């Protein structure tokens, strides 16, 4: 009945999610578990294995024009920039999003992308590390932790969030709707027209609720657990944003990409 | 301004 419209929304978002994000959670998991006919990712657990992995992961393709912790961070930065492009394209596919006031689209993306980046990282992560370079590399958690300050502390809170978030066991079809809900948050600072945002989000949440009922019938109040994580994640992103503004000012030899600057300026 | 974001959204 009304369920059917919600199911079609879910499916439309899935299809556009698949087009927008080349590396899905399914593909990432296939890789992390070895349930894949492709070669196993090169493991980077220290300085020397980074040097050894450079061909497999194409690490020199980051800087066609430095210190290690900086080089790793620039790699992370490179992908983040592309993540913002993917998130932005996906946002345009959300019914109603592009009819919003253009300053509101910007505001929604500006605050939303970091929250989504955390969920994207979770798909790429286990307890011990993160998939990099389109699944061709695996950088260990302890190697990232062992980097000098402030770089040593950058990735770890995302690892912490990921292990908890991954216990929910969402798939791509869930994630597609969850991500739509994050973007269309009517309580972002500086929004002009809260109402048409909340109207869309209301439909997305209903879609999310039904999706989780149907896709995870054995998981009682997964919806509730999911919304609580979404709130936790806002709080967490505040500290992520702080650390970058710190790094931008305190590290001279590292250039922060202009797009990333746009999204960190005047934020919390 | 958010010039790049604007560009990504409009195009
Ligand atoms: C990291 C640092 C800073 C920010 N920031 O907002 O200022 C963001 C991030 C970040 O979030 N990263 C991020 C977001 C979403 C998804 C992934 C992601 O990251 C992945 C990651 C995390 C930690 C370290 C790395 C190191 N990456 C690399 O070394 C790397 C090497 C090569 C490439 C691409 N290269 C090879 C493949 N070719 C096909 C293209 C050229 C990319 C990364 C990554």
């Amino acid at each position: 009945p009304e369920s059917a419209d919600l199911r079609a929304l879910a499916k439309h978002l899935y299809d556009s999610y698949i087009k927008s994000f080349p590396l899905t959670k399914a593909k990432a998991r296939a890789i992390l578990t070895g349930k894949t006919t492709d070669k196993s990712p090169f493991v980077i657990y220290d300085m020397n294995s980074l040097m050894m992995g450079e061909d497999k992961i194409k690490f020199k393709h980051i800087t066609p024009l430095k210190e290690v912790a900086i080089r790793i961070f620039q790699g992370c930065q490179f992908r983040s920039v592309e993540a913002v492009q993917e998130i932005t394209e996906y946002a345009k596919s959300i019914p109603g999003f592009v009819n919003l006031d253009l300053n509101d689209q910007v505001t929604l993306l500006k605050y939303g992308v970091h929250e989504i980046i955390y969920t994207m990282l979770a798909s790429l992560m286990n307890k011990d590390g993160v998939l990099i370079s389109e699944g061709q590399g695996f950088m260990t958690r302890e190697f990232l932790k062992s980097l000098r300050k402030p770089f040593g502390d950058f990735m770890e809170p995302k690892f912490e969030f990921a292990v908890k978030f991954n216990a929910l066991e969402l798939d791509d079809s869930d994630l597609a709707i969850f991500i739509a809900v994050i973007i269309l948050s009517g309580d972002r600072p500086g929004l002009l027209n809260v109402k048409p945002i909340e109207d869309i989000q209301d439909n997305l949440l209903q879609a999310l609720e039904l999706q989780l009922k149907l896709n995870h019938p054995e998981s009682s109040q997964l919806f509730a657990k999911l919304l609580q994580k979404m709130t936790d994640l806002r709080q967490i992103v505040t500290e992520h944003v702080q650390l970058l503004q710190v790094i931008k000012k305190t590290e001279t030899d590292m250039s922060l990409h202009p797009l990333l600057q746009e999204i960190y300026k005047d934020l919390y | 301004r958010h010039k790049i974001l604007h560009r990504l959204l409009q195009e």
